[PDB]
């Protein structure tokens, strides 16, 4: 729930960050990754992530609480650094987090590790999250979390089906693209677009009948944008909560979508910033007093058809002494 | 009957979510679908 309200921050942030441009993210990648940097976090640095987070009203039960559906962790960690043995501890009981030792040093060797690691756990859809310019000898620790997914729809399209349409851009502009067509009984509803004032909700699920994508699409007369202020945690419990199975003619594209974020600035955008700073309170992942949080990344791939789905995203944490 | 159409042929926004928890694996819009 609070990963509801962290998801439309976040893309709040990324909306304001990202004129026109497609988006795409996992809060849930961002949510576990942020939780295992909160484990090394203590007192003013701890707080604000839980209260930005939030946790106010532990949370690690929740993120523990965790077709193809894969969630992974991994920690890089410098040869003959010493982290606390609690750390390391809750590291594993919470986050399953695999634990490697490496020569930050070596950054070519370090990044293709890493990388390698990354491809392992998103069927290789997310490359280069890191790279030999990342590393050096002030590079105590990364962790990386990967989450994986693939799904058939539960209801797929026919190939012979999709046909080229027009697709008209809210800047008015058009392009060829290849639509997807089926007659499919799926989960509708109609909500007012708070002005034919309203706009679709369709909810379309995979085999395995856990996961499902949710489309919102305005009137054609209409711009995105004018949906998007509407987006809030109550309102996406809403759509879930309003929709009816039944049958529907749905058009939709084949298309991929990839996005890198700025993780620092969106995570600064929730009021995170202590984690940031040479003086950041990480005294829970060790008695060095000299490490803080220097970059933080997160990168997406989905890829859309007539088959299904299959998206990864990766965060990824990477942790310097001063 | 009339069975309502969803032509996807304008930006849209998108979710990816676990139907049973409501946890949001994924999200995002598509404002150029094209290769």
């Amino acid at each position: 729930e609070a990963i509801a309200d962290l998801s439309v921050n976040m893309y709040n942030r990324l909306r304001a960050t990202g004129e026109d441009e497609n988006i795409l993210f996992s809060p849930l990648s961002i949510a576990l990754a942020m939780g295992m940097m909160e484990l090394g976090a203590q007192g003013s640095t701890q707080k604000e992530i839980r209260h930005s987070m939030g946790y106010d009203s532990e949370e690690f039960s929740f993120l523990k609480e965790f077709y193809v559906m894969k969630i992974a962790n991994s920690l890089f960690v410098q040869n003959g650094f010493h982290v606390n043995e609690e750390f390391l501890q809750m590291m594993k009981k919470y986050f399953n987090a695999a634990v490697n030792h490496v020569d930050f040093s070596q950054n070519v060797a370090v990044a293709n590790y890493i990388n390698k690691w990354v491809e392992n756990n998103t069927n290789n859809l997310v490359k280069d999250l890191v790279s030999p310019r990342d590393f050096d000898a002030a590079t105590y620790l990364a962790l990386i979390n990967a989450v994986y997914f693939k799904g058939n729809w539960k209801s797929q399209f026919r190939p012979e089906n999709t046909r080229t349409f027009s697709f008209t851009k809210d800047d008015e502009s058009e392009v060829q693209i290849p639509m997807m067509y089926q007659q499919g009984e799926f989960y509708y509803g109609e909500f007012s677009d708070g002005s034919g004032g309203i706009y679709q909700v369709l909810e379309i699920p995979y085999e395995g009948d856990e996961i499902s994508m949710m489309l919102v699409l305005s009137r054609q007369e209409v711009p995105l944008a004018t949906l998007e202020p509407l987006v809030k945690a109550q309102l996406v419990e809403e759509w879930a909560n309003s929709v009816k199975k039944q049958k529907v003619e749905v058009y939709l594209p084949r298309f991929t979508v990839e996005q890198e974020i700025d993780l620092k600035d969106v995570l600064k955008a929730l009021g995170i910033t202590e984690i940031f700073i040479k003086d950041a309170n990480l005294t829970g992942l060790s008695d060095n007093k000299e490490i803080f949080l220097s970059k933080a990344i997160h990168k997406s791939f989905l890829e859309v058809n007539e088959e299904g789905s299959e998206a990864a995203a990766v965060s990824g944490m990477i942790a310097i002494s001063r | 009957v009339l069975y309502p159409q969803v032509i996807v042929d304008h930006p849209f926004f998108f979710l990816i979510r676990n139907r049973r928890t409501g946890t949001i694996l994924f999200m995002g819009r598509v404002m150029h679908p094209e290769t």
